[PDB]
RNA sequence: UGCGAAAGCAGUUGAAGACAAGUGCUUGUCGUUCGUUAUAAAUGGCCU
């Protein structure tokens, strides 16, 4: 593939999505097999609404693959985050985040979604009814979140803790899905 | 001529130069130049003398739906 | 004070050096220059001119015992504000600044002369103490 | 020479005024150097002024048609 | 206090220490001198509106 | 405030939306079903849709997508499709028309109609006098 | 209560408890006790008071 | 129901994971966690609310950085109650910075609305004449801080 | 952006390429380059 401008794979590591300027297309591939295959350009996903405003709008920031393909999370610098439907190219809309989405992430079911920003607020959304919970107060912005395990027993945290420009501060959190008690920071 | 939004003047002595969410309308409907939209709304538009105009123009609690400023 | 305002209105019409000369003016008290202020500058361009005459007069001599000047700068920035900030000239903002540069140090000055003036007092209180 | 970067030639005066001490000050150039503080407390206030300032439908309209 | 000053001043001169006795005097009048730069921005603030709308 | 789905024959609830802030005043829906939207007094329109074919198979419903155009309480709405038409009318206490399109309202044009349109005048003027 | 044994990994035991309370505990299975805590119902709070049954 | 009273002498093991009771919120905090910035400046100026409450909600908003946002939707009729109090704890030391940046933007923010509101200007004539009486006090203690420091 | 105190003292904010929109021309943009020390606005707010 020429020039990718972001790429994501799935979490069990066999479904691969990335996207190119070949404005930009997403394409999916499956990798150990030729099962999935499957390209659009960005401007089918994109609202009307998003071309007549800002570029921020039309800014793609983070980007998740379900297990199955058959939903993919597209973020954007607005703070909207889109579910597309691989199937028919069907668009979803979840507004919460007022700042650029910068983690994305799938159960691996795939009814729940795992999203980080700025807002220093990691949010579980239940796609079943669209509603959300929350862990508010991290030390810092989630870059990435991660569902880790056979049953997503436990949730893995990239924080950034942006208050320093000195330097990157990153730190690993490790959260029990139980009762989110950082298991290891 | 005036509309709910418009008025217009055209003058019948001179030719013109020649140069989505309505039913788009295939089947049928049974079986020297002035434009204006600085006034809007118009209930009644008429002269009341030969250059006196007359625009006559329109002048509850809603549920709150914030709007963001930072 | 008519014969002053057409005066100082044409010189502005003349681009002459005698503005400030009809500025310093005595016969000028203070309604007269707010309603010349509102009245007579119509033109962005006047307000440009009277401006930059009063500030650099100001910067040369801040401390000048004449109060004429600084009220007609007072009220032309109270009265005309949305049409001065409207001009960019470049000039005109380091015109601002040099300007704003003098009344800075200015601020700075009174935390002492009201410790001096304050020390004086009691310095006069005493001797009439003393007389009686 | 007073009565006739000041600041710093004003500070320099308070120090005076405190080194001479009380029973030293003479009525009659004591009143002189009142005049002359005042005025100048006066011109204090004034720039501190400018400073600030340099920081700082009706139911029935007639109007004509313009065609 | 003012006339405690002028009248005890040589007194008050020839004193050991008169920060620790005189303390609460510092405090409240630092206090209050403080404030001025503030206060008179305010009050040029205030006396532009007033002006403007007084004419208007 | 909220949207529910019954089965019908055994009169059970299938799927619970918490979607409003207040109450649902109207319902409406397609020509196939595939699309139910809502509206009430917190001024949304929200679109639940079932197109995917996975969501026909399973008989799952989504809260697809909502939308702000009414100044004020949405007391009635209907929807109307054929080859050529595709409307989905709405108004309330604002006391105007809102118009959209069924298939497109997450990203189609909206239309408002004007408060006062006088198609019969109610004001009249004499130029004597 | 209730132990608890996960039908694919039999090493697996647990013991679920509740009371009339919002939160339920689970224990899992000598110095300490490795206990957790579910009080999260991720959005469904209304429909349930208690985890007493 | 009789195990309420046994706190477990007996027993191997004690787990112990309630969270102490913490004390009830106010209304103004409530309105800040929940970013209620509008309202938590009018949960503020409400009648008997202690002055040094007052001061805070007034501080944390500026903390915030959230003032002029606190300050958008209003009118004359709800700007009253800061011109109000502003007209009270501007004579106190301790609230008077605090008064100056809020009287500051109401007025670049409401310059306007003055003009057409003659209840509004009443009030900052007041405001004026309180800030002047303020400036002769503050005067006032520099003068003695300059006697003061002569003595030594 | 440099220096300095916190006040401030000096100095910048250019050029090319490409895309979109409107009408070869006009404007706006850049997950494009070279050189210099060099408003926002998808109804979108934090758990138990």
């Amino acid at each position: 593939w020429h020039n990718v401008i972001l790429s994501n794979i799935s979490s069990n590591g066999k479904l691969l999505a990335h996207m190119c300027k070949d404005h930009k297309s997403i394409s999916v591939v499956s990798l150990f097999d030729d099962s999935v295959n499957l390209s659009f350009p960005l401007g089918s996903i994109l609202s009307s609404q998003t071309q007549s405003l800002s570029y921020n709008t039309r800014y793609v920031s983070s980007m998740a693959i379900d297990n199955m393909g058959q939903q993919l999370a597209v973020g954007f610098a607005s703070g909207v985050i889109s579910i597309v439907s691989l199937a028919d190219l069907q668009i979803r809309l979840l507004k919460w985040h007022i700042d650029s989405v910068l983690s994305l992430s799938f159960s691996h079911d795939g009814s729940y979604l795992l999203s980080g920003g700025w807002e220093k607020v990691m949010s579980l959304w239940q796609l079943e009814t669209n509603s959300q919970q929350f862990l508010p107060r991290l030390n810092g912005i989630i870059i990435d979140c991660q569902v880790l395990g056979p049953q997503g027993n436990y949730y893995s945290l990239i924080l950034q803790m942006t208050e320093n420009n000195s330097n990157s501060d990153y730190q690993f959190l490790l959260l029990n899905a139980s009762d989110l008690t950082s298991k290891l920071s | 001529f005036w509309g709910a939004t418009w008025i217009s003047r055209i003058d019948f002595d001179v030719d013109f130069p020649i140069n989505g969410l309505t039913i788009t309308d295939e089947s049928n409907f049974m079986n020297h130049f002035f434009f204006t939209d600085k006034y809007k709304p118009l209930l009644f538009v008429d002269l009341i003398s030969s250059n006196e105009l007359a625009i006559i123009e329109r002048n509850q609690k809603a549920f709150i739906q914030p709007k963001l400023v930072f | 004070q008519v014969e002053i305002a057409n005066i100082l209105s044409s010189h502005l019409e003349a681009n002459s050096t005698e503005i400030l000369d009809d500025l310093m003016s005595g016969s000028w008290t203070e309604p007269e220059i707010k309603k010349f202020i509102l009245t007579k500058i119509n033109t962005v361009d006047h307000l440009s001119k009277i401006f930059l005459t009063i500030s650099k007069s100001i910067t040369q001599n801040p401390w000048n015992e004449e109060n004429l000047l600084p009220l007609w700068l007072k009220w032309l920035l109270t009265l005309k504000s949305g049409e001065l900030n409207s001009i960019k000239d470049k000039h005109t903002k380091k015109n601002c600044k040099h300007l704003k540069s003098a009344l800075r140090s200015s601020e700075e000055i009174l935390p002492v002369l009201l410790g001096i003036q304050g020390r004086l007092e009691m310095l006069r209180r005493q001797a009439k103490l003393r007389e009686d | 020479f007073i009565t006739s970067q000041s600041t710093q030639l004003f500070q320099l005066l308070s120090l005076v005024l405190d080194s001479i001490g009380l029973f030293s000050l003479e009525g009659a150039l004591l009143e002189n150097l009142t005049l002359y503080i005042d005025k100048q407390v006066e011109i204090a206030e004034r720039n501190t002024e400018l400073w600030n300032l340099i920081d700082t439908l009706p139911t029935y309209t007639m109007e004509y048609l313009d065609i | 206090v003012k006339w405690c000053l002028i009248i005890h001043g040589g007194y008050l001169v020839s004193i050991p220490n008169l920060m620790s006795t005189l303390s609460s005097l510092h405090s409240t009048l630092k206090r209050r001198s403080d404030l001025l730069p503030r206060l008179l921005a305010l009050d040029a603030r205030l006396d532009c509106t007033i002006n403007k709308f007084k004419t208007l | 405030g909220s949207i529910k789905f019954w089965d019908f024959q055994f009169a059970t609830l299938n799927q619970s939306f918490k979607a409003h802030d207040a109450d649902v005043l109207c319902l409406t829906t397609d020509t196939d079903n595939n699309y139910v939207f809502s509206a009430g007094v917190d001024r949304k329109i929200f679109q639940f849709s079932q197109n995917t074919n996975k969501s026909q198979k399973n008989n799952r419903w989504v809260n697809s997508s909502n939308r702000l155009l009414h100044g004020n309480d949405i007391r009635a709405i209907c929807a109307y499709q054929s080859k050529g038409a595709d409307f989905l009318v709405s108004g309330g206490v604002e006391k105007t028309l809102v118009i959209n399109s069924l298939t497109s309202f997450s990203n189609g044009n909206y239309r408002k109609m004007p408060t006062v349109e006088p198609y019969s005048k109610n004001v009249l003027v004499n130029k004597e006098q | 209560c209730t132990f608890y044994t996960s039908l694919s990994n039999q090493n697996q035991q647990n013991i679920f408890t509740a009371g009339r309370r919002r939160y339920m505990h689970s224990w899992d299975l000598s110095q300490t006790a490795k206990i957790e805590k579910f009080s999260r119902l991720y959005g469904h709070e209304s429909t349930q008071r208690s985890f007493e049954n | 129901m009789r195990g309420s009273e046994y706190q477990g002498d007996q027993e191997h093991i004690i787990h112990n994971d309630k969270v102490r009771s913490q004390r009830r919120m106010r209304a103004f905090e409530r309105n800040i966690n929940q970013f209620k910035w509008s309202e938590a400046l009018d949960n503020a100026f409400v009648p008997g609310m202690a002055k040094e409450l007052t001061l805070t909600v007034l501080q944390e908003l500026r903390k915030r950085g959230k003032v002029r946002v606190a300050l958008y939707g209003r009118d004359e009729s709800t700007l009253e109650p800061l011109l109000n109090w502003c007209l009270k704890g501007i004579e106190d030391v301790r609230s008077a910075s605090i008064v100056a940046d809020w009287v500051a933007v109401v007025l670049e923010l409401y310059g306007n609305t003055l003009e057409s509101s003659p209840v509004l200007q009443e009030l900052m004539i007041d405001l004026k004449t309180k800030v002047r009486h303020e400036i002769h006090k503050s005067k006032e203690a520099q003068r003695i801080e300059g006697m003061l420091q002569l003595l030594t």
